[PDB]
């Protein structure tokens, strides 16, 4: 996260780290066994890191579970990240508490000029690198479809919603991937693309969660 | 293997390595997760061989 804060401990409960010996992706807790994800961070081994607030030191907080189940949604492409959506089955329920929490499924879609959060440990700097030890947050609207269309022309399809600002200085970057953006208490976007992080013109787009609530709760009840 | 090392749009943080042609080795960098370009690879073993 580019041009973002340190989120407030523990005030963003639903976070998960997902870490195959180094962290990766982050992820969203929707109910005690399962988790969402963007399906380009799919790796066949993957342990989820719920309660974390400082991802380099054992605080004491977090819970430690391996995925028994990664399924990615069944149309996604690789190329245009289109279908961007993975969901993960916890080995066995985590232990809800305090700082470990679910985030709810959208109700609709969010229309443009709602305010999101998005949080997590990805990459603070536009040019150069620079990983936070602490969770960052950061505050941006969901912009309209036509900009999101204008700043990527051809690339954007209906499953993708674009967030930010589009004279860039703030924005999600590399080791953000997988994680929520919560606009009024349900989780609408999934962080999956852009090019650079945080420039002029080419906002962050995430997956439009609202397109696939079915999917993740038939997914959930099948499995 | 002489091209610059390609992050790609995805922000995903996966460190894979690339050959370094002036300096002549295979180096770490942070990959996003889709679109690879060719000079990318997941051992400095495959890295030093095909370059």
């Amino acid at each position: 996260i580019v041009g973002g804060y340190t989120c407030q401990e523990n005030s963003v409960p639903y976070q998960v780290s997902l870490n195959s010996g180094y962290h990766f992706c982050g992820g969203s807790l929707i109910n005690d066994q399962w988790v969402v994800s963007a399906a380009h961070c799919y790796k066949s081994r993957i342990q989820v890191r719920l309660g974390e607030h400082n991802i380099n030191v054992l605080e004491g907080n977090e819970q430690f579970v391996n995925a028994a189940k990664i399924i990615k949604h069944p149309n996604f492409d690789r190329k245009t990240l289109n279908n961007d959506i993975m969901l993960i089955k916890l080995s066995s329920p985590v232990k809800l508490n305090a700082r470990v929490a679910t985030v709810a499924l959208p109700s609709s879609c969010a229309p443009a000029g709602t305010q999101c959060l998005i949080s997590g440990w990805g990459n603070t700097l536009s040019s150069g690198v620079n990983e936070p030890d602490l969770l960052q947050c950061l505050d941006a609207p969901l912009l309209p479809q036509a900009d999101c269309e204008a700043s990527y022309p051809g690339k954007i399809t209906d499953n993708m919603v674009c967030v930010g600002f589009l004279e860039g200085g703030k924005g999600s970057c590399q080791g953000d991937s997988g994680g929520p953006v919560v606009c009024n208490g349900e989780l609408q976007g999934i962080v999956s693309w852009g090019y650079g992080c945080a420039l002029p013109d080419n906002p962050d787009v995430y997956t439009k969660v609202c397109n696939y609530v079915d999917w993740i709760q038939d997914t959930i009840a099948a499995n | 293997a002489g091209e610059p090392p390609y992050t790609g749009p995805c922000k995903a943080r996966i460190i894979r390595y690339f050959y370094n042609a002036k300096a002549g080795l295979c180096q770490t960098f942070v990959y996003g997760g889709c679109r690879a370009k060719r000079n990318n690879f997941k051992s400095a073993e495959d890295c030093m061989r095909t370059a």
